[PDB]
């Protein structure tokens, strides 16, 4: 969504289009803002490694475990 | 059920304080994600200015 | 209040209402401050300081809470001084303490509002103590002479101390590292000699216990990078500007050629102290104090790895690990033992570089690598390892058990009941109230699960009257269970220091019927 909007484009419409063609095969439709719309990503040679989302999100929920666990504040010295 | 009446209410607050920080934080760092987002420009008080685009910098 | 003033401007006397009022409310207020933070379901908080820098930490440890609030109440401070010092003694049991402290004040404001002496209270709590001290005595369990049952006996220890810490998150993984680490110790009690290195990046389930040992220091410029089957030499000596020859001495010539000849004769004693040492035999040299860079390429010559600036720590944990001694004058290679490991090389973990020992001789010390994706997260998980290391070093110690889950208190409340009720006079109902604190430590704890705590202390009570001496909370359903079966195992130790230490302080703070404060040292503005 985030990504629709920055490029000026309608985020309702994009994110359910790109669900509706994640949900019928082909698992690499993407944002093409060249484009303006939705299509293929690697047919635009964009590509990333997979340790960045693996530790991204395991670091993300780690977090959220760790905030979770809170009930107070205390001021001290 | 029935009973288990929870007489405090000061964690739900804590807890709901910090749920707006963070999403406060996230909305303020949002714009600059993607190729078509923007940077920040950073005036210290001290008097130094820097100009990123980078998360952690920012 | 007299007409006369026997005091000065700005002091301050509170009599015995008043005094008892201000003494009650400051131990009730100091107990339910950290009452929230027991039990397999107990949250934590965070603390930031307004003085220092804005520093922020987030903990469950009732030590650590108490050390760091500013009370001022007089009566408050007792408490943190009990809870300190139970950190210092046994280093688990601090928020049940200071719990029961609480209780036991909140039933003595009640008894004098029934108008019964202090000293009458005293005596009867007195009673109240060694019968349950007693009944305590006679529950132990003492394991140790079967190896298998005394391992499983350890991992239950470890477990339940780690249920109510973050670490709970991946209890049965940590849980393997608190174990095995203690048992490379071979029965030293030096908890020292374990190593806890945290550093950012990664998850919480990547840490580890090494089966070697890492330093963080660097070697010298032109060395090996790495050795098979190492011969160390451990020393403390000087090697920067050696020759403090301590006397007085100076130098007083008539010609600058006598100056360079000096200047030869001072690098030439370096060269003979450095071959002297080359001629133990070794191809390893660590050292705690700087080595300066002529005697670097001495060494580095002849193929010999140097370490330089490993404090006495890492000397004596290194000595540990591989055997060698804590050399110095080096005029005798017989006498002296060398440190032996299978390979010494070089580790990249995060974004830094550790030297790294494997196949060491002993392993009598350890250390133990903690990820984790946020400061406070380390720093939590650092303060829980310490008490899970800490009461199973107590416990191999000395090595009989209890269970946990509320058992301890409900027999201890059994014994004092059946004591009370065999007395005659006021001291009784004394006593009575001292089973009602002990039965509030359950109470508590199924208060943070949100239970029905009523209905299920009734039972416990009921099934510890009839004879039924190994019943608890089972809080995963929240039911009553056999702590036996479910494997929930503390120390005897530590149930005795929470027992004693809280009565001995309650009683103490009763005693006092006057309050008298002197004039405070004014911080000079300006
Ligand atoms: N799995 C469990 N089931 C029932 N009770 C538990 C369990 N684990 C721990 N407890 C209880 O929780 C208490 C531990 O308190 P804790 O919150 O660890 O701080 P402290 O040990 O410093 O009081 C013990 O009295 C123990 O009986
Ligand atoms: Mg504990």
């Amino acid at each position: 969504s985030t990504l629709a909007e920055n490029a000026g484009l309608n985020p309702i419409s994009t994110v359910t289009e790109l669900r509706n063609r994640h949900a019928q095969g082909e698992k690499t439709a993407g944002i093409n803002v060249r484009k303006g719309g939705i299509s293929n990503i690697l047919e635009e040679l964009v590509v990333q490694p997979l340790l960045v989302s693996v530790s991204a999100l395991t670091l993300a929920t780690e977090t959220v475990r760790s905030i979770l666990k809170i009930d107070d504040v205390v001021n001290t010295r | 059920g029935k009973g288990a009446y929870q007489d405090r209410d000061k964690p739900a607050q804590i807890r709901f304080s910090n749920i707006s920080a963070a999403k406060a934080v996230a909305d303020a760092i949002r714009t600059s994600l993607g190729p078509k987002g923007m940077d920040k420009m950073i005036q210290d008080g001290k008097g130094d200015v820097t100009i990123t685009n980078d998360g952690a910098t920012i | 209040l007299a007409p006369v003033n026997i005091f000065k401007a700005g002091a301050d006397e509170e009599r015995a209402e008043t005094a008892r009022l201000t003494s009650f409310i400051g131990a009730i207020a100091i107990g339910d401050l950290v009452k929230s933070t027991l039990g397999p379901k107990g949250m934590d908080k965070i603390l930031l300081s307004s003085g220092r820098d804005a520093s922020l930490m987030v903990t469950n440890d009732g030590a650590t809470i108490l050390k760091n609030i500013g009370v001022d109440n007089p009566a408050a401070k007792v408490l943190v001084d009990m809870s300190r010092v139970q950190d210092d003694e046994v280093g688990d049991g601090t928020t049940s303490v200071t719990v029961l402290a609480a209780e036991l004040l909140r039933e003595a404001e009640s008894l004098i509002a029934k108008k019964i002496h202090p000293q009458t209270i005293i005596a009867g709590w007195r009673e109240a103590t060694k019968a349950a001290r007693e009944a305590l005595l006679s529950s132990a369990v003492d394991h140790g002479s079967d190896e298998v049952k005394f391992r499983q006996d350890l991992m239950n220890i470890a477990g339940t101390t780690l249920s109510s810490k973050l670490l709970t998150h991946h209890k049965d993984h940590f849980t393997k590292l608190a174990v095995e680490a203690v048992l490379r110790l071979k029965g030293s009690g030096n908890l020292e000699a374990i190593h806890i290195i945290k550093k950012l990046g990664g998850s919480l389930a990547d840490s580890y216990l090494d089966e070697g040992f890492l330093l963080d220091k660097k070697i010298g410029v032109n060395q090996p990078k790495r050795i098979e089957n190492a011969k160390i030499l451990i020393a403390n000596t000087g090697m920067d500007t050696d020759k403090i020859k301590i006397f007085g001495s100076r130098v007083r010539v008539d010609s600058t050629a006598k100056v360079a000849e000096i200047e030869h004769a001072e690098k030439e004693k370096m060269k003979e102290k450095v071959e002297r040492i080359l001629k133990h035999g070794i191809n390893c040299f660590i050292n705690r104090q700087l080595i300066y860079n002529y005697p670097e390429q001495l060494f580095g010559a002849a193929g010999v790895m140097a370490i330089e600036h490993a404090d006495f720590a890492g000397v004596e944990r290194l000595a540990l690990v591989t055997g060698g001694e804590i050399a110095s004058t080096f005029d005798h290679p017989e006498l002296v033992k060398l440190g032996s490991c299978k390979l010494i090389e070089e580790v990249m973990i995060g974004e830094d570089k550790l030297i790294h020992f494997s196949g060491v001789a002993l392993g009598e010390a350890c250390t133990i690598v903690l990820r984790g994706a946020t400061q406070q997260i380390l720093d939590e998980a650092e303060r829980s390892l310490h008490d899970a290391l800490c009461v199973l070093a107590q416990t191999v110690k000395d090595s009989r058990t209890v269970y946990g889950g509320g058992c301890s208190e409900m027999l201890m409340a059994h014994a004092v009941t059946q004591l009370a009720n065999r007395t005659p006079g006021k001291e009784a109902v004394a006593m009575e109230s001292y089973a009602k604190a002990l039965r509030m430590l359950p109470t508590i704890i199924a208060d943070n699960a949100g239970y029905d705590s009523a209905d299920l202390v009734a039972q416990l009570r009921a099934a510890h009257s009839e004879g039924n001496t190994t019943a608890g909370l089972d809080m995963r359903e929240g039911t009553i269970g056999d702590m036996a079966i479910l494997g929930i195992t503390e120390s005897f130790q530590v149930k005795r220091q929470v027992l004693l230490s809280a009565a001995e302080a309650a009683e103490v703070i009763l005693r006092v019927d006057n309050i008298i404060k002197a004039a405070p040292r004014k911080r000079v503005p300006d």
